[PDB]
Parts: structure tokens; sequence; C-alpha cells
């Protein structure tokens, strides 16, 4: 990773994203570098940019 | 905002494609207008917040 | 053979000052496909909206 | 000669008595025939020349008739038709001085035109502007249901070891299947 | 086996077995959203993305 | 000549030709607004503007 140890601790402790409620909105999670770039949508019409 | 979508804003049911197979078109007009007004008020409150 | 920005009529009788009005009842979209019978021959085309333009002098197409 | 053919049922008699490019557009809506007229001096003989040619309404005789055809052009003859059909779409009309249009934008051909119609402007600045929402129209259709619950024993009736004679024929009571 | 259909967290029908044969999952949401227009300026050029 | 009446940018009837004779322009809006009261204080005096 291109981050420091403190940045890794900050991005690995507060990044809970409300496990269980993350599927309440459509979003294309992932990065283009990993060549996965999974696009996910929901019927509610709510999207997070 | 998601849970407010399934709310009976003075209509028969809070689910589409259900009030159109058991009611008349002239009554379905108001049955849909009530839900539309309720959802618009909920979305306006969400946008204000 | 193409209606390049042709067929723009007044949709109503309302006089409007300098502004940008949005019309919904206006028809004849730009760059359409017209069928010109440049020969004249009596034919029976369809209806529900047409664009009858005559490029001939002395009012040949008058009926 | 088509006028003097027959006069069985006649009504609504209205006679209004008193190169070249005369354009006409006919519209039938709720039993109302809208007639527009426009003139433009042209010189080319190939096809419809470029331009705008704002049309002017002349007649609005309803006639309560749902017209569906048009024919009987002149004879004894250049004579073309240049007829083009139309579809219901939205338009943005500019209104310059003295109440003339001289400019219009059809919001159905390019995304740039739709953007110009959305923000109500002919000169668009640089940047991203949300205009509308796209939808995917379903093409096919899938219908699935339970195949069979109580299969009818038609194989026992058709495929059997032997059948009785004609004078001693036996019927069946196949029901609730 | 007793479960016929299934809903999501947003109170929307997620999947359902095939009633005829080969009981598998079912509908996923289709692609939608708001189309945006990219214009480098009308005075500059007439391109559009 | 074909236009009978005309509206403003606010979709309100601005002008209209005279049906009887002497076709000229027509109605302009009247005077209205919110009347305010100027008081230098009840304990000071009883004047009011």
């Amino acid at each position: 990773t291109k981050r420091s140890f403190i940045e890794d601790l900050l991005f690995n402790k507060v990044t809970l994203a409300d496990a269980g409620f993350m599927k309440q909105y459509g979003e294309c999670l992932g990065d283009i570098n990993a060549r996965d770039l999974i696009c996910a949508q929901k019927f509610n019409g709510l999207t997070v940019l | 905002l998601v849970k407010q979508l399934s709310s009976n804003f003075g209509a028969i049911s809070s689910v589409l494609n259900d009030i159109l197979s058991r009611l008349d078109p002239p009554e379905a007009e108001v049955q849909i207008d009530r839900l539309i007004t309720g959802r618009l008020q909920s979305l306006q409150t969400y946008v204000t917040q | 053979h193409t209606s390049s920005m042709r067929g723009v009529y007044y949709p109503d009788e309302i006089f409007r000052s300098d502004t940008l009005y949005l019309t919904q009842d206006l028809f004849l979209p730009f760059y359409s496909n017209v069928t010109g019978f440049h020969t004249g021959n009596p034919v029976i085309p369809f209806k529900d909206g047409i664009y009858f333009a005559a490029t001939e002098k002395s009012n040949v197409v008058r009926g | 000669t088509m006028i003097f053919d027959n006069a069985f049922n006649c009504t609504f008699e209205y006679i209004s008595d008193a190169k070249h490019l005369r354009e006409f557009v006919f519209k039938n809506k709720d039993g109302f025939l809208y007639v527009y007229k426009g003139y433009q001096p042209i010189d080319v003989v190939r096809d419809l020349p470029s331009g705008f040619n704002t049309l002017k309404p002349i007649f609005k005789l309803p006639l309560g008739i749902n017209i569906t055809n048009f024919r009987a052009i002149l004879t004894a003859f250049a004579a073309a038709y240049f007829v083009g059909y139309l579809k219901p779409t939205t338009f943005m009309l500019k209104y310059d001085e003295n109440g003339t249009i001289t400019d219009a934008v059809d919001c159905s051909q390019n995304p740039l035109a739709e953007l110009k119609c959305s923000v109500k402007s002919f000169e668009i600045d640089k940047g991203i502007y949300q205009t509308s929402n796209f939808r995917v129209v379903p093409s096919g259709d899938v219908v699935r249901f339970p195949n069979i619950t109580n299969l009818c024993p038609f194989g026992e009736v058709f495929n059997a070891t032997k059948f009785p004679s004609v004078y001693a024929w036996e019927r069946k009571k196949i029901s609730n299947c | 086996p007793f479960q016929q259909f299934g809903r999501d967290v947003s109170d929307f029908t997620d999947s359902v077995r095939d009633p005829k044969t080969s009981e598998i999952l079912d509908i996923s949401p289709c692609a939608f959203g708001g189309v945006s227009v990219i214009t480098p300026g009308t005075n500059a050029s007439s391109e559009v993305a």
C-alpha cells in the first residue's frame, strides 16, 4: 500500500461502513486497477457517488 | 428514507401494482396521488436534512 | 430530402417578449426523412401529421 | 372534376375568395384542422433549401372530421411533394424582438440539444450538467408457473392392452385432473 | 424448501424459486440512473459527450 | 395579426387586443404589497407611521 502505518490504522479501524446496512443503496464498489470494478444497484433508486 | 417508502399515506397498500388490480381507474388515480404526495413529502424532508 | 430545421410554426396565439419558451405540442422534428415525389403523380400517403412544401412556381401544388 | 361527382350529404360550406416555396403543415387534434403557411424565395431546384421559414397560421376549421389521406394533385404539367411525417416531441422556441422566432432547438436529436432545452439557454458553458434519467425498456417476457399438479391419466385411456367392441363400448369418468 | 420467495433489506422482492422446474434464483435489478451531458462550451465547439 | 392576446414570462396574461375596435395594448398590474408600521415605542409616544 502507498499509505503510512498511521493512515492504515485510520483506514482499518473507522471503516466499518455499517455492516448490515451497506446494501441499502446502489454503488459500483471497487477500483479499475484491480480489474474487478463490480457495479451494484438496488430497486430503491438510492445511489452513492 | 428506505423504510418511509413502504408507508400507507392514506392509501390501500404501500406497494405498487397491487392497487391497480383490485380498484377502479378513477379511484386508483387518488390512491396513487396520495402515495405520490407522501413520498414527495418524505423525499423533501430527506433533502432538507 | 432532409427537413433541416424546417416546419417551425406558432403553437398558439400568445404573444411573448424576449424569453425562452418550452413547447410540447410542436411537431416536425429537425433533420427528418421526407418522401419527395419529384416526378407530379397522384399518391395516397399516410396522415396524422405531414409537411407539405412546394418548390414549384405558379402554385402547381394547389389542391 | 372530383367536386361535381356527387352531392349526397353536404355541409359546412365556406368559400374564401378575394422561385416560390409555399410550405403547409396540417394538424388534427380533437377534431381541429390547423393549417399553417409560409413563404421563402429560393432558387435551387434540387430539394428543400436550408433555412428556418417561420410558419403562419391561416385556417383553423375544425370540420369534426378525422382526416386520414390526401391526394388529387394538379395535372397538365417541376412538381414534387416533399412530404414528411412528424412525431410528438418537445421544442424550445426563441422569441426575438417584434415577436419573431427565427430560432428553435429540437430536444430529440442530440444530447447537446436536450441540455440546451433543460437549462433554457442557447449558449452552454463548460462543465457537467445533469439533464434527465435513462431507463432500460424490457424487450422479452418470462412467465413461469407450476407445471402439473394432478396429471391426467390420458395414457391409460389411449395406450391400453385392448378395447371393447362397438356394440359393447365402455365410457370413462375422467375428471378432476 | 418452505421458503418460496425472498425479499431484500429494502423490503423488495430479491429472488424466488422457479415454480416449473430447476429451482434457481431470480431477478436482479437493471441498470438505471441519471444521464449527464458533458459539453466543452458552445462558443468553443459543438461537441457533446 | 393572428395573435389575439399575449402572456408574460411568468405565464400570466399581459396584453390582449381590443375585441370591439382600436386594437391596442392592455392590462398592467396594480399596486399592492405589504404595509409596514413604524413606531418609535409605545412608552415614548403614541405616534405611528
